[PDB]
């Protein structure tokens, strides 16, 4: 509750603002309107109008999550203006298709993105791609496999900037590097040999971590570092290789302090003596540092773990004897999955608001009035009635304005007007039929006095300049500016333009980036908003408009 | 002390029946913050407001 | 600032004066209401009893001291009212997208603890307390050593024994140890040709026996000032090497706690561009986040953008500060500006960043004095502090002319001014920009 | 290969020779074990990479060495 | 279920009063006869001293 009670608790309660008005009346007037008891009429009346204003101030403090609920909203802002759909995140275009590409593992590592190398044009520059694809090249993929091509292929059109797509994807096939080595342990298996099979396995492609959004504001960062690149709809990447080059590359292991080190870490084994059993993947001259090159197509370790229990084993663990593996290691002591999804932000609304309100006249006491309607006073209390009219309209407004700000401070969709104003008496009460044969009239009055007229606008009522300040204000949120007045335009199509402008801030962002072909290219509208049109140019089914 | 509201009420005369539950005056404004009224004239004729100190 | 409600009492009985009229004075005929709440005065007039109320002497009639009364009243909802929208923005800031004012850094600096008469060589722990004046909250600020040492008596013979260098602590094993401080540079390669075991851009100064610092953090209500030369002597004091202990220097860097309106001066930018380099003054703009040295960003002209031979380049001009006049920043530099820019670029953009040209503009001035020759040079250094802010301050790529008449003449000292015929490379009503250059104002 | 030159080489010989003569300071194997040692090498802070670490007793890399009437010991 | 681990734990901890150490897990034996060789080798810690020296027939 961000409510402001505790803080003005001690200047909405009545008595100093009785005071207030009593002083005031005191300094204004002072030798014409000299005793103040509480049984002048005039000051029952100023004390009543005192308790509304009392009561306006008592609505006017709590609370900033329920001022600003609208009715039936869920959240108080879009969810859409929530953080990564707002320009905090962006849509890929640095190497960063690579964290955009590794997390479709749910329905693989290492994506390589460039441009073409300085040939291979089309002779009158696009882009290569490169991917492994580990745990997609399976045995349930003949068929399958097209159908992840053509998500692949959706992608690729889902994020494709001001020009030159990619030409190149490059399926890269594997080498089946799978070395030998010996271990030795001390005490207590099929574990171990589990554990060494996922450090193999995960020594070979770089690194993927994906935190959760809490998980990861936990180890000691910000959201604005968070909150950076891709929408991940799982995890959040940090990585940054490139194990893929284009000469091979010497992948190479292993030292004292270095490579080899994380071997050890499975808590059974001691020292080892590693060999490379296959002839494929050729071995650079050095085995005591043993660098072993590939040649532009990346290794796999043994394939199936049931082919790393042949006869001749490729992992022999002695004790002192035989230390035999079984499929126990294949089918479990080996998952270590879990999978990370976000909803993206929601605040919560409460909606304590109202339409209620109590005019004077029926605070004042029964001897005055709540006498019934045009039947039985007689024009001298009716003088009262009208007396206390703007009155009780002055005490209403704030109500009506009240009643707004929630759609006065709105991004999406905008009223069309200033502030409030409302009618301040209801049916089944006696006020209304007693001012009834002009009531018509001047809520007219208050109300025209409040909007922005939609057609042929406000002259001099600066309501239309008004809204476009309203408009500057919000804009100035999202690091904009409001487009300048055009002295040559019509205002009302100018002023659909920018509330527009304003209603599209998350999305606007996006379209610098990655064009497609569905839409009105929303950098081209970013332009079409910085200068007034808007003929077609926001609500964007329709062709015909300012065509670039 | 868990005050009923009758017809025709008003806040200073809650309190006032508040405050002889409590004998401690009750001062208007910390039961409308306390009972989550909206505007100062929310109870409806049958409803309880609840007066703690 | 911005407000979320005008019109005051005075825009209310406008209203109200616009409102009444609709009214019938009832029971009577033919006669507005608003003549009842008018009555003796005009708008204006009783506006202006509103703002000021003595202008009545104790009296109006009653309706209208009601009515300002009300009014006053009213102004205190108003008030509660006008305070949403800051409040909003800031809600927006902090719930949704996590956005907060970045906590302070702590201090660092080195003391250099000058040995004893005659003692022994002295060994000094990591996190020795080393005392750092009081505070300016009232609770002793202590800094701590980083890390251990020995203090033997090195002294420094001027820039006996090093390469460019010398001492008078020549012994074996002379475990020596420096404090440097020197400016930025680009990274150079010393050989440090002696040998210990067998005896015998520019720098702001040195140190001997010294070891480096950080604020041990207990408390604060600083961080906004470095610590100026204030450390004498220390916690618990051993008499074992402590004749003097100084810093000669400030504090590295506080990087205090910085305002809301800071934070959200740092949060309008990183929604305007989503850390990336993607047009122009994303470039300008996360640019200057990064490298306070910058003073402006300039682009190239638009018909140079709307060429057929689509540039390739993505040049902008970057001009320094100096940290003098027409500065102009080393190029070892720049080149790294631009790698470090490239990798929040897209793909296929690879900008580059260029010193700016200097043309310096003259004009002479033909000009009376009020009340000889001061005038002339208190007035040239007037004139040419304003035109080049990147000097001080933190301009325009032209000059105008009548922009410059009315900047002369306005000048307490200056009586009337002649003739103020303009040269660059010659015609007064003129003004001079190309966007490759910078100019300038001598005379 | 180091961090961040000549340095490393004297600070990892100091650190190296510390650990295998415990009866220096502190209260080992009577064996040199090759990858034991590798893993050693490189989980100290300054080492970035190694390439090639030939044993030499008497001169083959991937072995150990031990007697039951001597003490090994090692030097660089 | 290691109740027949957290039996060895048991004779690991005696052992460790008379300065011995339970013997290790043997991967190729079978364990109740292993289980009852530990046992009764904690059973006779006073025994087992002297039988180094002065074998009975």
């Amino acid at each position: 509750e961000n409510a402001l009670f505790p803080a003005v608790k001690d200047a909405i309660v009545f008595d100093a603002l009785w005071q207030q008005a009593h002083e005031k009346v005191t300094a204004l007037s002072g030798e014409i309107w000299t005793d103040t008891g509480d049984h002048d009429p005039g000051v029952t009346l100023l004390q009543s109008a005192t308790w509304n204003c009392s009561d306006l101030s008592y609505r006017a403090s709590l609370s900033l999550n329920d001022l600003l609920t609208h009715q039936d909203q869920s959240t108080l802002f879009p969810e859409e203006f929530g953080p990564e759909q707002v320009l905090t995140c962006n849509t890929v275009t640095a190497e960063d298709y690579r964290r955009a590409l590794l997390d479709v593992h749910s329905s693989f590592s290492d994506v390589s993105l460039t441009q073409e190398p300085k040939e291979h044009r089309f002779h009158w520059g696009n882009l290569w791609l490169s991917l492994v694809p580990t745990r997609y090249t399976q045995s349930l993929s003949p068929e399958n496999l097209a159908a992840v091509e053509q998500c692949l292929a959706e992608f690729l059109a889902a994020h494709r900037n001001l020009g030159e797509v990619v030409s190149r994807i490059t399926w890269l096939q594997p080498a089946t590097f799978s070395p030998r080595m010996t271990i030795e342990l001390a005490d207590n298996i099929n574990q171990v040999a589990a554990q060494i099979y996922q450090v193999t396995d995960a020594f070979l492609r770089p690194a993927v971590a994906r935190y959760t959004t809490e998980q990861r504001r936990a180890l000691g960062d910000a959201d604005d570092a968070i909150f950076e690149g891709p929408r991940l709809k799982h995890g959040w990447q940090q990585t940054a290789p490139s194990q893929i080059t284009s000469g091979g590359y010497v992948l190479n292991l292993g030292p004292l302090v270095n490579l080899l080190l994380a071997i050890p870490g499975v808590a059974s084994l001691s020292t080892l003596s590693v060999d490379k059993g296959d002839g494929h993947i050729t071995a650079v001259t050095g085995d005591n540092l043993r660098w072993q090159v590939a040649d532009g197509y990346y290794p796999l370790l043994w394939g199936a773990p049931p082919l790393s229990l042949l006869a001749g084993d490729d992992s022999p663990l002695t004790l002192v004897r035989n230390t035999l593996e079984s499929e126990a290691m294949a089918g479990y002591l080996t998952q270590a999955d879990l999978i990370v999804t976000t909803p993206t932000v929601l605040p919560a609304g409460r909606f304590r608001d109202q339409t209620l309100y109590i005019p004077i006249g029926q605070r004042q006491p029964e001897c005055y009035a709540l006498q019934q309607p045009d039947t039985v006073i007689d024009d001298q209390t009716r003088a009262v009635h009208q007396f206390l009219l703007p009155v009780d309209q002055l005490l209403a407004d704030g109500t009506a304005e009240l009643a707004q700000l929630p759609t006065l401070l709105a991004f999406k969709n905008r009223g069309d007007a200033i502030r409030g104003t409302r009618w301040p008496y209801t049916n089944a009460m006696v006020q209304q039929a007693i001012h009834q044969p002009y009531a018509k009239t001047l809520e007219a009055i208050a109300q025209q006095d409040a909007a922005i007229f939609t057609q042929d606008k406000q002259p001099v009522g600066g309501n239309y300049a008004r809204e476009l300040d309203f408009l500057q204000y919000l804009l100035g949120y999202f690091g904009t500016q409001r487009a300048a007045l055009p002295l040559t335009l019509d205002l009302p199509d100018f002023l659909a333009t920018q509330r527009a402008y304003l209603a599209q801030q998350p999305a606007l962002g996006y379209d610098r980036i990655n064009i497609r072909i569905d839409q009105v290219s929303a950098l081209q509208k970013r332009i079409a908003a910085r200068i007034g049109l808007d003929s077609i140019c926001f609500a964007d089914n329709p062709d015909l408009g300012q065509l670039p | 002390a868990l005050v009923s509201v009758p017809d025709l009420a008003s806040l200073p005369l809650l309190a006032l029946s508040a405050g002889g539950v409590l004998a401690s005056s009750v001062d208007y404004l910390s039961l409308a913050w306390d009972n989550d009224l909206d505007n100062l004239d929310d109870f409806q004729t049958g409803d309880f407001l609840r007066a703690t100190k | 600032t911005f407000l979320l409600e005008p019109r005051t009492g005075k825009g209310l009985l406008n209203l109200m004066a616009k409102y009444t009229e609709a009214v019938p004075f009832a029971g009577h005929t033919d006669a507005d209401w608003k003549d009842f709440w008018m009555a003796g005065c005009t708008l204006e007039a009783l506006s202006d009893i509103y703002q000021y109320p003595g202008l009545a002497e104790k009296k109006l009639p009653v309706q209208q001291a009601f009515l300002l009364a009300l009014l006053h009243l009213l102004e205190t909802p108003r008030a509660m009212l006008n305070t949403v929208p800051a409040r909003h923005r800031s809600l927006y800031y902090r719930d949704l997208l996590g956005f907060a004012p970045r906590a302070p850094q702590p201090d660092s600096v080195a003391v250099s603890f000058t040995l004893q008469r005659n003692s022994s060589p002295y060994a000094l722990p990591a996190g020795s307390l080393l005392d750092g004046g009081q505070d300016s909250a009232g609770n002793s600020i202590t800094y701590q050593t980083d890390d251990s040492l020995l203090i033997t008596g090195q002294q420094l013979e001027q820039l006996a024994p090093e390469l460019y260098l010398g001492f008078s602590g020549t012994s074996a094993q002379d475990t020596l140890s420096l404090y440097w401080s020197v400016r930025a540079s680009s990274a150079l390669d010393v050989t440090w040709w002696y040998y210990q075991g067998t005896k015998w851009q520019a720098v702001l100064a040195n140190a001997m026996t010294a070891t480096l610092n950080v604020a041990q953090a207990i408390d604060d209500s600083h961080f906004s000032q470095p610590l100026p030369a204030n450390t004498i002597n220390q916690l618990v004091t051993p008499v074992a090497a402590i004749s003097d202990v100084r810093q000669p220097l400030p504090s590295v860097g506080g990087q205090p706690r910085e305002t809301e309106m800071a934070m959200l001066q740092r949060a309008a930018p990183r929604i305007a561009h989503r850390q990336r380099a993607i047009t122009w003054n994303n470039m300008r703009s996360l640019l200057m986040e990064h490298y306070p040295e910058i003073f402006d960003v300039r682009f190239p002209d638009v018909d140079k953008l709307s060429r057929l031979p689509a540039l390739e380049v993505q040049s902008l001009m970057v001009i320094p500060d100096g940290r003098a006049l027409r500065p102009a920043l080393s190029n070892g530099r720049l080149s790294r500006m631009a790698q470090w820019l490239s990798q929040y670029t897209s793909l296929w953009a690879a900008p580059t960043l260029k010193n700016p040209k200097y043309i310096d503009v003259t004009a002479r001035y033909r000009v009376t004095f009020v009340v000889p020759d001061y005038g002339y040079r208190q007035l040239a250094a007037q004139l040419q502090h304003d035109y080049m802010p990147w000097a001080t301050d933190r301009p325009g790529n032209q000059v105008d002319y009548y922009q410059l008449l009315a900047t002369l003449q306005q000048s307490p000292l200056v009586q009337s001014v002649n003739a103020l015929v303009l040269s660059h490379d010659t015609g007064k009503p003129t003004s001079m920009e190309t966007q490759s250059t910078v100019t300038a104002r001598d005379d």
